[PDB]
């Protein structure tokens, strides 16, 4: 049982050559005090004689003074032992992967605008800026600028919408005369290397490195980045044989490194510094820069709706040492082109790393040719379809040819909770309400501290610890969870059904109430025709049955709603839970069945023959209460904290106490 | 392949070092019948054809 | 020969300690394998782009 051993594994989890380890001074002396002892020159001198002792005592002080220099450098010297972050990037940058500066809040708009000139084609030139208030705050909009040129066909009726996508900040372009001996610094903070583009005289060069990088451009066009230890970015390009080497495709051969400069190739670069990570979820937009003859009659948010979405994107801290530290090793491991699934993990982690807290690369053995991806928008659970499309194509750049990237947000276990938390009034002068605003931070803290990381077993209580930890003037804290999944088809279970991975109490399997259109007719004075009647139902589990099974009981039905079949009967069992309706309609059917041990849950509404369309809503939320304390996750099913988008899943009651 | 030719050489043989080309082999052919009464009696000749 | 000639070829620092940085900065990117699409044809047309 557990782990038997033969002298197994190696050297803890990770190398500590540990001659380097800083020890306690006294011990350091204690070691060294021995050192001077046994020294052939004198075996006589007693060190515990306080006279020599303090003298030797001093040697250790310097020796300790000097050691942490010698030791820390090693931690520094070796990535993943590097304690300095600007260290970490260096080896990472060296490994062929860099962390980036905060990455502009980005979005798309379509806007319908009439040109006053009625020309066939207007362009939106790159660099028109728009304003967006951050969510719920109009005090200031966040400026953000047209990413690139875009033109639009004038539709007939003369009004036509262009569409374009938007990153946040201001276009900031600077020309520089290049010179042989000189650094090329941008001292700009809020810079992000991903929105950095430049022009040598004329044509654009790309840092090969995550811009294009496979095109006929022959690599003569190129340059690099680097991070000044200061925190500002300096430019770099390869000098001399800037292409691979020698003769290559040219018949004349000789040597070209470019950028002599003398004055040649005056370098003009163009970039956006940004306020980002603060701008996420900026919904209200403005058209903040006018053009000749173009007038936006409407700017309408979010083409191709998710439908659940927020304003902009992006931003970023930028920096985290933990996600960055090991990571580049995989990029150090992998080549540029992404090949391995985790190579697709780490590669995706490069670009939209600030978009994605966690990305799950996997194959679905069913569909080959598709790279199946489960990622965290980290602002939310759902990358807007353009993002999905966006990184996809960009990702798709690095990939095996027949392979296709396929990104889907996996299903998400939802933890539906009412919280009961007590505090002493007197104990806190601070505004009660804001306390709730406090805890509501510290709740996701645990998540971000834990749950999204591994998507392992989830501890309710352990979560409640930190929210307990919040005010310390909180007297007590209580909560109750309802494990919640969302369903895409009310009508038919997914083939495999649905499983909780987690034991639930019998009969504690619930669902959402929802109306149902019933063909029967309603008329009321002044109402007139009134279509027909519709009432609501919900999905009900019957009791546990022997062999841990249950049959899915449909919501209550009025008489004549469902054509009665000799096969299908009103379940009309004693047990099954029932909502209380004004109808008193007692017709209940089995639409399907479950078993509690397997946690697997199936039904089909084809069973009851009831028409899909006589239901109004396509998706229903799923309610259940796991009998077990902690929540287990397996695959693609992860508990997560999104309160803002889905507050009804998170509720907190506040108990004032004197 | 390999060797460049170019305006180079009078020699026929250095090129013959490899023209590419192909070399000798043997092959065995058919059974035999005696002209009379014993095959050990009979003897063989083959002109090229 | 062709009518283009010099007595000998070969030489070099070899290193050019700066110049090599690129080369090191490069080959770390390189693959002997062929993957994606345009990796191939490059490596491919390295052979008989004459054809």
């Amino acid at each position: 049982a557990n782990t038997p051993v033969n002298y197994q594994l190696t050297r803890t989890a990770n190398a500590i050559p540990e001659i380097f380890v800083g020890g306690t001074f006294a011990e350091i002396k204690q070691n060294l005090i021995e050192w001077l002892n046994g020294q052939n020159e004198f075996l006589d001198y007693d060190f515990e004689g306080s006279r020599l002792n303090v003298l030797c005592d001093l040697l250790a002080y310097n020796t300790l003074y000097i050691q942490q220099f010698g030791n820390a450098a090693v931690y520094e010297s070796f990535m993943r032992t590097a304690n300095l972050r600007s260290s970490v990037v260096q080896a990472a940058q060296d490994n062929g992967y860099l962390p980036t500066s905060k990455s502009a809040a980005q979005t798309e708009i379509m806007l319908t605008c009439t040109d006053a000139l009625n020309r066939n084609y207007i362009t939106i030139p790159r660099g028109t800026r728009f304003l967006a208030y951050a969510k719920d705050t109009s005090v200031n909009p966040y400026n953000f600028v047209s990413r690139e040129d875009v033109i639009a066909i004038r539709d007939k009726n003369n009004q036509y919408f262009p569409r374009l996508k938007l990153a946040q900040g201001r276009i900031v372009r600077t020309e520089i005369i290049y010179d042989k001996l000189t650094p090329i610094i941008i001292y700009d903070k809020n810079i992000d290397r991903n929105q950095v583009k430049l022009y040598v005289d004329g044509a654009e060069w790309i840092n090969w490195t995550r811009k294009s990088m496979v095109h006929a451009g022959s690599t003569s066009t190129i340059y690099y980045m680097r991070e000044t230890i200061d925190g500002n970015t300096e430019f770099y390009f390869g000098e001399g044989e800037i292409s691979v080497n020698a003769s290559e495709g040219a018949l004349t051969a000789n040597y070209i490194g470019g950028l002599k400069p003398t004055q040649n190739s005056t370098i003009v670069i163009e970039y956006i510094s940004t306020n980002g990570a603060d701008a996420n979820g900026a919904v209200g937009f403005s058209y903040a820069d006018t053009l000749t003859n173009i007038t936006v009659i409407n700017i309408n948010e979010n083409p191709n709706d998710d439908p659940d979405f927020v304003g902009a994107d992006g931003g970023g801290d930028p920096e985290d040492i933990e996600r960055i530290r090991e990571l580049g090793t995989i990029k150090r491991e992998t080549q540029q082109r992404c090949v391995t699934a985790t190579d697709y993990d780490t590669f995706v982690s490069e670009r939209f790393g600030s978009i994605i807290q966690a990305v799950q690369t996997f194959t679905d053995s069913t569909k080959p040719g598709y790279a199946f991806i489960a990622a965290k928008p980290k602002s939310g659970l759902y990358l807007t379809t353009v993002q999905r499309e966006d990184i996809k194509n960009y990702l798709k750049d690095y990939n095996l040819a027949p392979i296709t990237p396929s990104i889907i947000s996996p299903n998400y276990l939802f933890i539906k909770t009412n919280l009961k938390v007590t505090y002493a009034l007197n104990k806190l002068q601070e505004s009660e309400q804001w306390l709730e605003g406090q805890i509501i931070d510290k709740i996701d803290r645990y998540y971000t501290e834990d749950v999204e990381i591994f998507n392992s077993s989830f501890a309710k209580s352990k979560m409640l610890t930190y929210v307990d930890d919040a005010d310390h003037s909180v007297i007590g804290s209580s909560a109750t969870i309802q494990m919640v999944r969302e369903v895409q088809n009310f009508y038919k279970t997914p083939e495999a059904g649905i499983k909780y991975n987690n034991q639930i109490k019998d009969r504690s399997m619930e669902s959402n109430t929802f109306s149902f259109n019933s063909g029967r007719k309603v008329v009321n004075p002044d109402t007139g025709l009134e279509e027909d009647v519709l009432y609501d139902v919900r999905i009900v589990s019957t009791d546990r049955d022997s062999k841990g099974i249950g049959k899915v009981i449909i919501g209550p039905f009025a008489s004549g709603d469902v054509t009665e079949n000799e096969n299908i009967q009103p379940y009309t069992g004693n047990d099954f839970n029932k909502l209380a309706n004004s109808d008193g309609r007692d017709k209940y059917y089995v639409i399907g069945e479950i078993n509690y041990p397997a946690d697997v849950i199936y039904w089909n509404i084809a069973k009851i023959n009831l028409t899909s369309e006589k239901f109004e809503v396509q998706t229903i939320e799923l309610y259940s209460d796991p009998t077990d304390d902690v929540i287990f996750t397996r695959d693609g099913s992860l508990i997560v904290f999104e309160n803002d988008l889905r507050p009804q899943y998170l509720t907190i009651d506040l108990e004032p106490i004197s | 392949e390999s060797f460049q030719f170019s305006p180079s050489y009078v020699d026929v043989s250095s090129i013959s070092n490899f023209i590419i080309g192909e070399n000798e082999y043997h092959e065995i052919q058919g059974s035999i019948q005696q002209v009379c009464k014993d095959i050990n009696r009979v003897y063989l000749m083959e002109s090229e054809g």
